[PDB]
């Protein structure tokens, strides 16, 4: 059994998108399908249901006449046309299988999912990172912040993958400005300070940057 | 509509124990008479990134292939979801939901983490580079590295005056290892602000310290 | 107070409760489900099926119009009302070993009723009377003024 969602990423507020769920394992052509939502925060909401035929499909209240649910049985595929998006319409998108078996109502009740695809609402277009070193002062503390970015995610390296242990990189926390900042350090002996040469490698893919910024003691 | 909601939002047992998730329902879940009688109640299991997978219906019955470890209860408005023996693998968030009422709806879920020994955070302080001063903004670090619990109070001080609002805190997700946490907590000023003040201090409560831990900068340095 | 009926097609019946609409299909799709819906045991247990209670009435006529006995008689199944998936309440009336006997029941019920009325039904397969109140999403197009201008 199978379900992977493909599609989306980062949308202008206003503008659409399209999901499509690749399904096999089962019998795609005879079983209700759903879209179910998980937004930051924690709440799963359930968005739309299809039947194996299309001739009854229905919406949740929140995006009722802005999406709309289709699906191609040759291909066993699934899909959600999303228009019109807005900043609340940001969640992963999972696709799920109803456990009511063949012509029956719907049950509700959701058997297998998918991984689910990220969907971003914002009108916030794509910055680079600013990368500033978190300056050391038995064990020293070295850093870097990343500073002032869209859209997520970024990716830190310490001495080109090198440097793996005790590295500490958080997550990523969204700003008034609507751009991400992040920071990632590492523990390394006193000692070493004054010998080694500590180059944390930030890359944020969307803007191309690439940047690898040295960490001088003071 | 029917509302779900989960307690207690986030749990730690040790690895062995029981652990214990509540659901509550807004209105009732139970269809009864003919002789069966039905709690419109499921179960589910996402562990980081991964497919949720459905473990309980009908409130009670497992689905195929979920260990007897994993029992679930309840009857009407109120449901628990039960771990008999913790183990490493249960790690995850928990979510209920209802299908007796259309539209199904589910809970906030409670997060399952472990319950380790007391670990007392290392505390450390960092200035904001000349690089980013240049930019014309400035962004005091403080880091508190490897602890348990989660539970910790960061106050910042400048010039001995307390900082609200300023500020914003980011904590790792429990360590696949040793099951620490560690804190970031970044304080952004103006380059201008910055520059009027002298001593900028972080001072970190928590339950592994004898006292609260004090790091501190002068802006001379 | 009596419920008005008339028919369009072979397998399109209709009903007309006071002021609520009704329509009987004939379905060869098992649409409805045994352990998963509300069965239908009493004329009381038909309020769960409609919003209104000035609905039920008109129901519980037709079904016992229809020759069903709610002491005996297998429970029809109905769709509860908190699915917004509409009101359904459907008769196992298959022509497969169990329900045969309830199969001609309601069948010679219908042809008494409704004159134009022939045994859609396959002999070993499958067969169900399904109901639905106008305006429900269930009900569709065919509850429109389009379909009911042809009727009394
Ligand atoms: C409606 O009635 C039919 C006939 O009794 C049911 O179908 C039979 O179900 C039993 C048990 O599952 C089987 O052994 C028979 O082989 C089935 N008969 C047919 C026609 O194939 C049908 O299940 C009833 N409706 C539901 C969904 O409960």
């Amino acid at each position: 059994v199978q379900l992977v969602e493909s599609g989306g990423g980062v949308v202008h507020p206003g503008r659409s998108l399209r999901l499509s769920c690749a399904a096999s394992g089962f019998t795609f052509g005879t079983s209700i399908m759903h879209w179910v939502r998980q937004a930051p925060g924690k709440g799963m909401q359930w968005v739309a249901q299809i039947s194996h035929d299309e001739s009854r499909k229905f919406y949740s209240d929140s995006v009722k006449g802005r999406f709309t649910v289709s699906r191609d049985n040759s291909k066993n595929t699934l899909f959600l046309e999303m228009s019109s998006l807005r900043i609340e319409d940001t969640a992963v998108y999972y696709c799920a299988k109803d456990l009511s078996p063949p012509y029956s109502y719907a049950w509700d009740i959701f058997q297998y999912w998918g991984q689910g695809s990220l969907v971003t609402v914002s009108g916030a277009s794509t910055k680079g990172p600013s990368v500033f070193p978190l300056a050391p002062s038995g064990t020293a503390a070295l850093g870097c912040l990343v500073k002032d970015y869209f859209p997520e995610p970024v990716t830190v390296s310490w001495n080109s993958g090198a440097l793996t242990s005790g590295v500490h990189t958080f997550p990523a926390v969204l700003q008034s400005s609507g751009l991400y900042s992040l920071s990632s350090v590492v523990t390394v002996p006193s000692s070493s300070l004054g010998t080694q040469t500590y180059i944390c490698n930030v890359n944020h893919k969307p803007s191309n940057t690439k940047v690898d910024k040295r960490v001088e003691p003071k | 509509d029917i509302v779900m909601t989960q307690s207690p939002e986030s749990l730690a047992v040790s690895l062995g124990e029981r652990a214990t998730i509540n659901c509550k329902s807004s209105q009732s879940v139970l269809y009864s008479s003919r002789s069966d009688n039905k709690d419109y109640l499921a179960w589910y299991q996402q562990k980081p990134g991964q497919s949720p997978k459905l473990l309980i219906y009908w409130a009670s019955t497992r689905e195929s292939g979920v260990p007897e470890r994993f029992t679930g209860s309840g009857s009407g408005t109120d449901f628990t979801l039960s771990i008999s023996s913790l183990q490493a693998e249960d790690v995850a968030v928990y979510y209920c939901q209802q299908y007796y009422s259309s539209p199904p709806t589910f809970g906030g879920g409670t997060k399952v983490e472990l319950k380790r020994t007391v670990a007392a955070p290392s505390v450390f302080i960092f200035p904001p580079s000349d690089e980013q001063l240049k930019s014309g903004t400035a962004s005091v670090v403080c880091l508190l590295n490897n602890f348990y619990p989660r539970e910790a109070k960061v106050q910042w001080k400048v010039d001995n005056a307390l900082q609200s609002g300023n500020s914003q805190e980011s904590v790792t997700e429990q360590d696949s290892k040793d099951s620490t946490y560690s804190l970031s907590s970044t304080l952004t000023l103006s380059k201008a602000d910055y520059e009027k003040h002298k001593v900028y201090a972080c001072e970190v409560t928590h339950q592994g310290l004898s006292s609260p831990v004090t790091k501190s900068f002068n802006r001379g340095e | 107070e009596l419920p008005s009926l008339c028919m369009l097609n072979n397998s399109f019946y209709y009903m007309r409760g006071g002021v609520n609409t009704f329509l009987i299909r004939v379905s060869d799709i098992s649409v409805l489900m045994k352990e998963y819906d509300v069965s239908i045991y009493e004329p009381e247990d038909l309020g769960n099926c409609l919003n209104k209670s000035d609905s039920s009435w008109a129901i519980h006529w037709f079904s016992n119009a229809l020759g069903h006995d709610w002491l005996m008689d297998p429970p029809m199944l109905c769709r509860n009302k908190t699915k917004k998936e509409g009101s359904n309440i459907q008769f196992n009336i298959s022509k497969a070993d169990d329900a045969r006997v309830y199969g001609k029941k309601i069948r010679n019920g219908m042809r008494h009723l409704f004159r134009g009325f022939h045994d859609p039904c396959e002999e070993g397969k499958v067969c169900y009377l399904t109901i639905n109140q106008c305006g429900d999403p269930s009900s569709f197009d065919y509850c429109g003024v389009n379909h009911l201008s042809k009727c009394q």
